[PDB]
């Protein structure tokens, strides 16, 4: 799965 | 089927 913050984004 | 918890929000 991916999970996105704010303008940034990150995986696991 | 993806959740929102804040700022930040994951999809899978």
């Amino acid at each position: 799965a991916v999970c996105e913050c704010g303008p940034t984004r990150e995986c696991k | 089927e993806c959740r929102e918890y804040g700022p930040v929000k994951v999809v899978a």
